[PDB]
C-alpha cells in the first residue's frame, strides 16, 4: 500500500505491566498518556463495562490522534473501530441523533458461530432442468470422491452458482452448503474429447481423497447497524453499500435487541464491544452532545473515544463558550486524558523514527538542523520536508540526504510563520479582509 | 483552433538535473515556484507518499493555475488531473463531506492489463447438429452446434456447446451476420450484419459493419484505465438486477447517494490484492482545489481526516487572500483562509508578482499563441498598459485588438487600435472612477 | 403480524380458498362525485379535454411536432419516430414493464460510458478474472460473511 | 405569430455599417455608438469563433439599455448560434446546486452542428403482403406505397417487419420510412379513409395524403448544444429530462466523456463547434460562490463568451460584508473588459419614443411627441413609454384615431410616476403601513 | 340561499360608455379615478396587443385595492383568464419561486377550441368480431339500440380492445364517444333483469332518446394546462387511476425548451384557425411580501412576448424591501421595478361614503336596518374602522332575530358593541393588564 503520517504506529508500546517504554511499536515518549490509554485498552477488552466516554485532550502537533490509532493498532483483530471526524453527523438525509446512532450500532459487534457441510469431489454428471422462460430452475447434481459416490438434489441458487464458473464434468470443485461457495480448485480428467469453444486451462489437480462431506464451525462478526440495515427493508444488503438507509425506525431498533439477546442466551451469538472514535468533537452541535449524553447510559454502547485540541472556546449552537468547546454536563461524564509537548531529544527521536519508515537516509547534521526546525516551528513541518529533502538528493544523484539539500527544501518550501511574515509585509498583493487589493505593479 | 487563456503552458521546462530557464515551455520569470513544482512532480512520479498537501500563496493573476496545469501537463494524461473550485464542493442533493471524498477517489487512477482470447467474423453456416441416441420425450436434442466463422485471410469451423444455441437465438443470429464469441465467457454478440450480404435491397434496418480483419482467432492484450471512483459508483449501483426496482432506478434519476465506507474498504481490499498479483498498477493524481479560502470549517476538518487516510492523494491547493476570516468561523483569523492545523499540515509555495519586460514577454507568448502579429511599439505600449493596469485586462485586450486590426484589413496591430481598444473597453480601475464620479446609482 | 383485515371467516371433492382480505377501514364516496368528476359523461368534458391535452396538443406528436421528433431521433438513436410519444404517455412501471430493446442506431449522439463498458463486461463472466472480481464485490461479501444463513430478527 | 407587442420588440439588431460603425439610427438602435461599437467587436469575436471564455461586462445607469443592447447582439447573431439570456435569480434552485446551474448555463450556452442526409418515402400504405418465411427468418414483404401521383411495390426485411408490427400500421395509414437509416413513423390515417369507420381510435390520427415524388432526399442540419448531449447520456430515458427538467447534477465524468468525443468528433469531423453567448442578466444578484465559479469556469476551452448586465454602483456582494465596486469582487472585475453606457438627451428619448410609437402602431401627433418628450426627460423613459399605449386607449375611447396632449395630459393624471408616488406617501405617513408595523385605519380621531 | 362573501356586494366597476365613472353604480361608491384608471387598463387587456404591462395600486388599509381587482375580474368576464394570487404563495419548499412565478405566468394566458362531441347511448343486441387475418381481428360490427331506435356500427381493433376492458357482454348499455374513444359501462339492460333472481349486475333502463347524440362545446384551457399535461416526470396522465400511482410526482423546474415548442405547436393550431388565444390578468395581491430575487425574475420576465398584464396592490410607505437591510423604497417595491410599473393611487373614505358602503352590504345580506342605527353604525365606523363595521352588521342582525325581530335597532348596535371589541380597544386592555392581558 501507501504511506502515511500515522503509519509508523505499530501497536501502543506497553508491557504486561501497563509500563510505557521509551521507544518500542514505532511511539515514542507521552508516558502517562501511553498508560492511561493502556488502561482503556484493557478496560475494553475486559468488555463487561459498556458506555464510558474518554476525552484526549492536549495542544496540536501531539500525538491525539496518534494515541487513537495506537490503540487502534493494539485493538486486535475482530473487534470494531469505527474512527469519524465531527463534520461526518451532519447530513441531507439523516438527522443528527440517527446519524450518531448509526455510528454507535456501527461500533458494537456480533460474532456468530455457524455450522457449515464441506463437499469436495470430482463430478460425474449434472442435469439441470430450466423451464421455457428460465425462471423455474431444478436439477440433480453427481458428485464423487474415490471412496463413495452420492447424488444430491439442486435448488435455484446453487444452479445459478453453477452456470457461473461453468462446470465441466471431470471437474473438482468445492462446495460449502451454508456461505453457498463454488471453487473450482481444477480438473483432473483431462478429456481427449476437447470443445473448441471453451478456453478454460484450469491446472491438474489430484483426486481427492476421505469421506465427501465435512462439519466445520465457523464464526463471522457482524456490527448491529449491519443487521439493522438488514432487517430495516427488503433490499437492505445493497443499502449497506450506497448508505440508503434513511432514518431506520425504532421498532426495528427494539426488535433486533431483543433477538441479539436471545442470540446470546442461545450460545450462538457473542457480543464484543468497540470503540468509537471522533475527531475535533467540538466541530459538533449541541444537540448532538445532548444525545452523546443520554445514549451513552444504554446497555449497548461502546467506549467512545473523543478528542480536541481546543482550549475554552464557543461551543457551536449557543452563545457562551466552555472548556474544550464542550458542555459541563458531557465533561462530568468524561475521564480526561492530558497530552503534553515534546522536547528537542524526543522530537529528535520522532523524525528518525519517520526517516527510517520512510525509506530516508539523513546524516547526523541534517538530523540535528531537522530537529532544530522542529523545535523551532513545528514537528510536521521538519516531517513533511523529509520528503522533498529526499527528493532534492536524487534529483542530485547522490543517495544520501545532505545538510545543503534539507537548506535548499527550507528555502524552498515555506512554513505558516514565514509565510505569515511574507503576507503582513506585502498586504496590498494579497486581497484582505474587506476586499481590497491592487493587482498593478506601480 | 480555440485559446482559452492557457496553452501556452506546455510543461514546467526543468531542465534535467538543475534549474528551469527564465523564458522556457511559454514560462516567464517565477523560477523558485517552478523549481518547486518540479520537487513535487518527482515526488508524485516517485509514486510512494499519500497525504501531502501544497498551497499555493500569491495575489492575483500571477500564475498559480498555470503552475498547476504545468504539473498536470508534467505528469502526463495516464495520470488523472480533477480540476475543482471551492464552491463545487457545495451540493443539495449529498453532503458536501462525501463530495469531497468521491473527488479524492476520483483523483486516483487504476490501469488493469488483461488479455482477450476471442473468436470474431463472418458466420457461415449454423447447424444444431442432433445426437445419437436423442432421449424421449424431447425433439431436437443438440450434442453439439457448428458455427463457421469467416473473416479476412482466415476461416474457421467450430465445434461449440450444446448450451450457447439459447445465446444464438436470444440475440437472434442468423446466416449472413458477424458475431463476437470468447473463448471463456462464451457469450455471442452479434455486431451486425456484413456489407456484402445486404440481400434486401430496398427496405431493411440492419446496422451494416464492414468485415473484420485479421484472423478469427486474435488473442491481444487490451488496457483499461480507470479511476476508483468509477468503481466505486459501479459497484454501488445496481449491476443487473433483473427486478422491478433495479430497472425503475435504471430508467429513474441517479440520484447520488452517501456511499459508505465499507464498499470503499472492499474496493481497496481487492484492489490491492490484484496489484499483489501484478496484473494492475496504481497511478496516483493530483487534484486541484482552487481558492480554498472559500471553504468552510466543515470541509477543512474533513480535509484533515483524508489527508491523515491511506489511500488519498497529493491535492494542490491555492489561494489568494492573505488574513482572512475562515469562513463558517466568526472570529478565527488566520493567513489565507486556512485554520492553523491544516496550515501545519500542508508546504507553501509563495510566486511573486512580475516585472515589465515579463509582462511584455508574456503578452508576445499569448499573441503568438493567438496568431496575431503586433508591432514592437504596440507591444511596448501594451506592457506599459500590463505595468499600470492589471495584467489580465492587458491579456483580454488583445482579442479586440486583433478584430479592430481586422475590419482595417492589416495584419499588424498598430497603436492607433490598441487606443481605440482602451476607449471602446474601460478598464476595472476606470470604471471604479466614474463609478464613485457618477451620482446616478452607475 | 396482527392481521389488520375483515375477511371471510368460517363461523362453524374440494373446498375452495378464495382471497378476501380487506381494510376494515371503509371509505365512503358518494356516486355523484365519481360519475360527475370521474367517469366519461354527455354533459361532462373529461374525455374531450383529456384527448385534447393527451393527443392533440401534445410535442411528441409527429403529425404536427416532426421535426422535434426527428431531432431527438438523431439524438437517442431510437429506430422508430413514435417511441417519444408513446414513452411520454404511458405510466412509468408499464414502461418499465414493457423496456426490452436491443437495436439502436450507430449514428446517434447516446453513448456508451465507461461504467456501461464495464457492465456489459460482468454481464456474464467466472471468477479468477480481474476486471469482473473488481467489479463484483457485493457478492463477495454476501458469500464471505455466511449471510445466506442469518436468521431473520424483525 | 403566437409574440405580442413587447417592451423590446422594436430591436432587430445592432445597426452597423460593414466597418463596424453605428448608423445614428439603423435596426431600432438609437445613439449609444460607443457601446455599439463595443457590442459589434463582441459580435465579431464571436462570429470568428476563435477565441474561448471571454467575460464582458455592461454597466450603466437604469434605463439606458444594457438589456436592449444584449438583445440586440442576440438578434445581430441570428438563428443556429446558442444564446441564453438568463436572469441572477434562476440559479438559486433547490435539487440543484448553484455551480451545477451555471455549469448548465455554460453548456447550454455553447453546441455542435450536424448535417443529416435523409431519402425519405412519405406515401398512403395501399397493401402489405407479407411473404411468410418458413423457417422464420429474413421475412420477406411486398409493401404498396402509394401517393396521389405514382405507386410502386418494395422488399422488405425481417426488422422492417418486426417495426411495422411492433407499432401497429394498416391500410390506409401514412408512414414515411428513410432508406439509408431504417427509421419508421406513422403519420396516421389518410383522410380518404376517414368514412370507413364509424367511431374513431383513442390514438388515431388524421393526416392529408402527400403529394408529388414518392421518394424524396433532402439535408437537415441540426445544432445540438452540450448540455443535451449531458442530458441524453446520462440516463437511459433521458430525453424526457430535456423537457421536465428533471437532471440532477450530471457528474465530471460524463463531461469529460462528452467533451473528449466531441473533440474527436471535430477531429473526424462530423461535427462543427458553434460558440455562443451566455447573458447573466443582473448578475449582481449572486451569491460570491458563482462569482468564484464564473472566474475559475471560463479558462476550459468550450466555454462561451460571458456577458453580463448591472445598474449598481459601489455596494455590496451578496454573501460577503464588504463594498465592491458595481458589486462584483475584484477577482472578476479583472478578467472583465467593461462596456460603460450613459444616459440620453433630449433627441434620442424622442427618437427612441417615435420608434416605440410606431412599433405599437400608436400614431403620435407632434405636439403630443414633445410633451412626451419632456416627460421622459424630467422621470424616465419607460413611464413615457407606458404612458404611450394608456393614452392611445383614453384617445380610442374619445372616440378618435390619433392622439393628442389632452389624451397625454388625462394619461398623465390618471397614472402616477415613482417621483410623484414617493411624494404623496411622504405627505401622508399616517394612512400608510409604516416598518415598525404601526398604521391609523380611523379615519377621524 | 346565497352565501356572502367579503366581496360579494361589488358587481364591476360601473362605469359608462364614454369612460366616465358614476358616482355609485357597480357596487362602488366614490374612488371615481382609480375607476378610470382600471377602465382604461381593462380596455388595454381587451384589446388584445400588448404584452408585459404592470400596475401597481398603492392606497392605505380597507381603501377598496382588492375590490378593485375583482371589477377588473368581472369587467373582462369569465372568458379572460383571471389568476389572482397572494404574495406569500410564491415561496414553495418543493420548486424555486422564481419557477412558481413563471407558472402563474403560464397560468394567465388562456386558449379557446371549438370541439364537437357525439356520442352513442344504448344497448349492445349484437356484436360480431370480423376477423380478416392477414389472430387479429380487423374490424368489429356493433349494433345500439335505445327507446328511439337502432343503430349499427363499424368500430376498430382499439375500441374493441376497450370494449374488452370493460367487459361489455350482450344486453349492457355502454357510453362510445366518436371523437375520443371512451367506452363506458353503464350496466346491463332492464329487459334482461329476471334470467336470475339474484346477481350483481347493475339493471340500468333503457335510454330514452336517440342512440346518436351529437352537440358542440367550447374548451377553455390555458397555456400552464398543456404545459403540465405534456411534462409528467411519471407518464400515464391519460388512465383513469382511483387509487394512484406508487410514486408521487415531485413539481419540477419546466425548461425553456418545453415553452418554445408549446409555443410554436399553439401558433400552428392558430394559424390553422383551430386555437383562438385569449391573454389574462396575473393578479399579485401584497407584493410587499416579494423577495428581492422574486423582484430581479420579475424585472427579467416582464420583458417576454407572451407576458399577460400583472396587477400588483400594496400599502406599505417606506419600508425596508424584503430580503434587503438598507433599502428603502415606496410600496416595498425596488426602484429599478418600479420604472416599469404605472402607479394609481386609491384614496381613503369619509362619513357619507362609509354610510353608502354600510347599506349597501345591508341591502345585499338583506338585513333592514334603522336609520338611526345606520346612522350610529356610519359614526362607529369613523371611529374604530370601516371594516368592523362590515362585520359587525350580522351580529346585529343575530340579536335581533333572538329578539323576534327582522329591524335592527339601536339597542342591537350597543349589544353587540360590547360584546365584540375592535383592535384599539382590545389593545388598550391589552396595554393597562400586566399578565398577557
Ligand atoms: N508519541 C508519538 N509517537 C508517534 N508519533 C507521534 C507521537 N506524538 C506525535 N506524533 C506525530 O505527530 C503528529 C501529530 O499528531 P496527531 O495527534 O496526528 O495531531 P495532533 O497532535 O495535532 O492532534 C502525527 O503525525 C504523529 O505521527
Ligand atoms: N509565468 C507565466 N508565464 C506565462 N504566462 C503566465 C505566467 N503567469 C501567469 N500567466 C498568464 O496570466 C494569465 C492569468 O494568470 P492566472 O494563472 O489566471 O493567475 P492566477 O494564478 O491568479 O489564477 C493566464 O493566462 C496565464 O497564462
Ligand atoms: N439603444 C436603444 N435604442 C432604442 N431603445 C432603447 C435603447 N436603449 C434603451 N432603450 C429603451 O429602454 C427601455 C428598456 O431599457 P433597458 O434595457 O431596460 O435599460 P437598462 O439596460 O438600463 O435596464 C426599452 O423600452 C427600450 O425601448
Ligand atoms: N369604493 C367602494 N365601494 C364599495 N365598497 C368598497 C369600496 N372600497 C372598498 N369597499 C369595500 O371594502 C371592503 C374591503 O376592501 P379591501 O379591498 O379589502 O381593502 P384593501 O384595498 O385595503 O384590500 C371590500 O369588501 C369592499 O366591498
Amino acid at each position: 500500500s501507501l504511506i502515511a503520517a500515522h503509519s509508523h504506529i505499530t501497536g501502543l508500546g506497553l508491557d504486561e505491566n501497563l509500563q510505557p517504554r521509551p521507544t518500542s511499536e514505532g511511539m515514542v515518549g507521552q508516558l502517562q498518556a501511553r498508560r492511561a490509554a493502556g488502561v482503556i485498552l484493557k478496560m475494553v477488552q475486559n468488555g463487561t463495562i459498556a458506555g464510558r466516554a474518554v476525552l484526549v485532550a492536549g495542544p496540536p502537533s501531539t500525538g491525539k490522534t496518534a494515541l487513537a490509532m495506537g490503540v487502534s493498532q493494539s485493538l486486535g483483530k475482530d473487534v470494531p473501530f469505527t474512527a469519524i471526524a465531527g463534520s461526518e453527523i451532519f447530513s441531507l438525509e439523516l438527522s443528527k441523533t440517527e446519524a450518531l446512532t448509526q455510528a454507535f450500532r456501527k461500533s458494537i459487534g456480533i460474532k456468530i458461530k455457524e455450522e457449515t457441510e464441506l463437499i469436495e469431489g470430482e463430478v460425474v454428471e449434472i442435469q439441470i432442468d430450466r423451464s421455457i422462460t428460465g425462471g423455474h430452475k431444478q436439477g440433480k447434481l453427481t458428485i464423487k470422491t474415490t471412496d463413495m459416490e452420492t447424488i444430491y438434489e439442486l435448488g435455484n441458487k446453487m444452479i445459478d452458482g453453477l452456470t457461473k464458473e461453468k462446470v465441466l464434468a471431470g471437474d473438482v470443485i468445492s462446495i460449502d452448503k451454508a456461505s453457498g461457495k463454488i471453487t473450482k480448485l481444477g480438473r483432473s480428467f483431462a478429456r481427449s474429447r476437447d470443445y473448441d469453444a471453451m478456453g478454460a486451462d484450469t491446472r491438474f489437480v489430484q483426486c481427492p481423497e476421505g469421506e465427501l462431506q465435512k462439519r466445520k464451525t465457523v464464526v463471522h462478526t457482524v456490527s448491529l447497524h449491519e443487521i439493522d440495515v438488514i432487517n430495516s427493508r427488503t433490499q437492505g444488503f445493497l443499502a449497506l453499500f450506497t448508505g440508503d438507509t434513511g432514518e431506520i425506525r425504532s421498532e426495528v431498533r427494539d426488535q433486533i435487541n431483543t433477538k441479539v439477546a436471545e442470540w446470546k442466551e442461545e450460545g450462538k451469538a457473542e457480543i464484543v464491544p468497540g470503540v468509537l472514535f471522533i475527531d475535533e468533537v467540538h466541530m459538533l452541535d449541541i444537540e448532538c452532545f445532548s444525545f452523546i449524553n443520554r445514549a451513552l447510559e444504554d446497555e449497548f454502547a461502546p467506549i467512545v473515544m473523543m478528542a480536541t485540541n481546543r482550549g475554552v472556546s464557543k461551543t457551536r449552537g449557543t452563545n457562551y463558550k466552555s472548556p474544550h468547546g464542550l458542555p459541563l454536563d458531557l465533561l462530568d461524564r468524561s475521564i480526561i486524558i492530558t497530552t503534553k509537548s515534546y522536547n528537542e531529544q524526543e522530537i529528535k527521536t520522532i523524525l528518525s523514527i519517520r526517516a527510517q519508515e520512510e525509506e530516508v537516509e539523513l546524516s547526523s547534521d541534517a538530523l540535528d538542523l531537522l530537529t532544530k526546525t522542529g523545535v523551532e516551528t513545528s514537528l510536521r513541518y521538519s516531517s513533511n520536508l523529509i520528503s522533498v529533502a529526499q527528493q532534492i538528493a536524487m534529483k542530485r544523484k547522490n543517495n544520501t540526504v545532505e545538510v545543503e539539500d534539507v537548506k535548499r527544501a527550507y528555502l524552498l518550501f515555506l512554513d505558516s510563520a514565514r509565510s505569515v511574515k511574507y503576507v503582513q509585509e506585502n498586504e496590498s498583493q494579497y486581497i484582505d479582509d474587506q476586499g481590497n487589493v491592487q493587482i498593478s505593479i506601480a | 483552433t480555440r485559446t482559452a487563456a492557457h496553452t501556452h503552458i506546455k510543461g514546467l521546462g526543468l531542465d534535467e538535473s538543475g534549474v528551469a530557464k527564465r523564458v522556457e515551455g511559454g514560462f516567464v520569470g517565477q523560477i523558485e515556484a517552478r523549481e518547486a513544482c518540479g520537487v513535487i512532480v518527482d515526488l508524485i512520479k516517485a509514486k510512494k507518499m499519500s497525504g501531502r498537501a501544497i498551497l499555493l500563496a500569491g495575489g492575483p493573476s500571477t500564475g498559480k493555475t498555470a503552475l498547476a496545469l504545468a504539473i498536470s501537463q508534467e505528469l502526463g494524461p495516464k495520470v488523472p488531473f480533477c480540476p475543482l473550485v471551492g464552491s463545487e464542493l457545495y451540493s443539495v442533493e449529498v453532503k458536501k463531506t462525501e463530495t469531497l471524498m468521491e473527488n479524492f477517489r476520483r483523483a486516483i487512477g487504476l490501469r488493469i492489463k488483461e488479455t482477450k482470447e476471442v473468436y470474431e467474423g463472418e458466420v457461415t453456416e449454423l447447424t444444431p447438429e442432433d445426437a445419437e441416441n436423442p432421449l424421449g420425450g424431447y425433439g431436437k436434442t443438440i450434442s453439439h452446434v457448428i458455427v463457421g466463422l469467416k473473416s479476412a485471410k482466415g476461416t474457421k469451423t467450430l465445434r461449440l456447446d450444446p448450451t450457447i444455441y439459447e445465446s444464438i437465438q436470444r440475440e437472434k443470429v442468423s446466416i449472413g451476420d458477424v458475431i463476437y464469441i470468447e473463448a471463456n465467457t462464451g457469450a455471442v454478440k452479434r455486431v451486425g450484419r456484413s456489407d456484402a450480404y445486404a440481400t434486401e435491397f430496398d427496405l431493411e434496418t440492419e446496422e451494416y459493419v464492414p468485415l473484420p480483419k485479421g484472423e478469427v482467432h486474435k488473442k491481444k492484450e487490451i488496457v483499461q484505465d480507470v479511476t476508483l471512483h468509477d468503481l466505486d459508483v459501479a459497484n454501488a449501483r445496481p449491476q443487473g438486477g433483473q427486478d422491478v426496482i433495479s430497472m425503475m432506478g435504471q430508467l429513474l434519476k441517479p440520484k447520488k447517494t452517501e456511499i459508505t465506507e465499507k464498499l470503499r474498504q472492499e474496493v481497496n481490499k481487492v484492489v490491492a490484492k490484484y496489484i499483489d498479483q501484478g496484473v494492475a498498477e496504481l497511478i496516483p493524481g493530483v487534484l486541484f482545489i482552487d481558492e480554498v479560502n472559500m471553504l468552510d470549517i466543515e470541509i477543512f476538518t474533513y480535509l484533515n481526516k483524508a489527508l491523515e487516510s491511506n489511500i488519498a492523494p497529493v491535492v494542490v491547493l491555492a489561494s489568494n487572500r492573505g488574513m482572512t476570516t475562515v469562513r463558517g468561523t466568526e472570529d478565527v483569523i488566520s493567513p489565507h483562509g486556512v485554520p492553523p492545523d491544516l496550515i501545519d499540515r500542508l508546504l507553501i509555495v509563495r510566486t511573486l508578482p512580475y516585472d515589465k519586460d515579463e509582462i511584455r514577454t508574456i503578452i508576445e507568448r499569448r499573441a503568438t499563441v493567438e496568431r496575431l502579429q503586433v508591432e514592437s511599439s504596440a507591444l511596448d505600449l501594451l506592457a506599459t498598459m500590463g505595468t499600470e493596469t492589471s495584467l489580465r485586462y492587458a491579456l483580454q485586450l488583445l482579442a479586440p485588438c486583433g478584430i479592430l486590426a481586422q475590419t482595417s484589413n492589416r495584419k499588424e496591430i498598430v497603436v492607433n487600435d490598441v487606443n481605440e481598444a482602451k476607449l471602446l473597453f474601460l478598464d476595472a480601475k476606470r470604471s471604479t472612477k466614474i463609478l464613485e464620479t457618477s451620482a446616478n446609482y452607475l | 403480524p396482527f392481521s389488520f383485515t375483515t375477511f371471510g371467516k368460517t363461523t362453524s371433492k374440494f373446498t375452495d380458498l378464495i382471497y378476501s382480505s380487506r381494510n376494515p377501514i371503509k371509505y365512503s364516496l358518494p356516486r355523484l362525485i365519481y360519475e360527475d368528476l370521474i367517469l366519461p359523461n354527455y354533459n361532462n368534458d373529461v374525455d374531450i379535454a383529456n384527448k385534447l391535452k393527451n393527443v392533440k396538443f401534445n410535442i411528441f406528436n409527429p403529425s404536427t411536432n416532426y421535426e422535434l421528433c426527428l431531432f431527438l431521433s438523431k439524438l437517442t438513436g431510437e429506430p422508430s419516430l413514435n417511441e417519444f410519444f408513446r414513452v411520454s404517455t404511458t405510466p412509468l412501471l408499464k414502461r418499465v414493464i414493457e423496456r426490452t430493446n436491443g437495436p439502436k442506431n450507430t449514428d446517434s449522439l447516446s453513448f456508451k460510458t465507461i461504467t456501461q463498458e464495464l457492465l456489459e463486461v460482468t454481464r456474464n463472466a467466472p471468477s479468477e478474472g480481474v476486471m469482473a472480481s473488481l467489479l463484483n464485490v457485493e457478492k463477495h461479501a454476501y458469500e464471505r460473511e455466511y449471510l445466506n444463513c442469518i436468521q431473520r430478527g424483525y
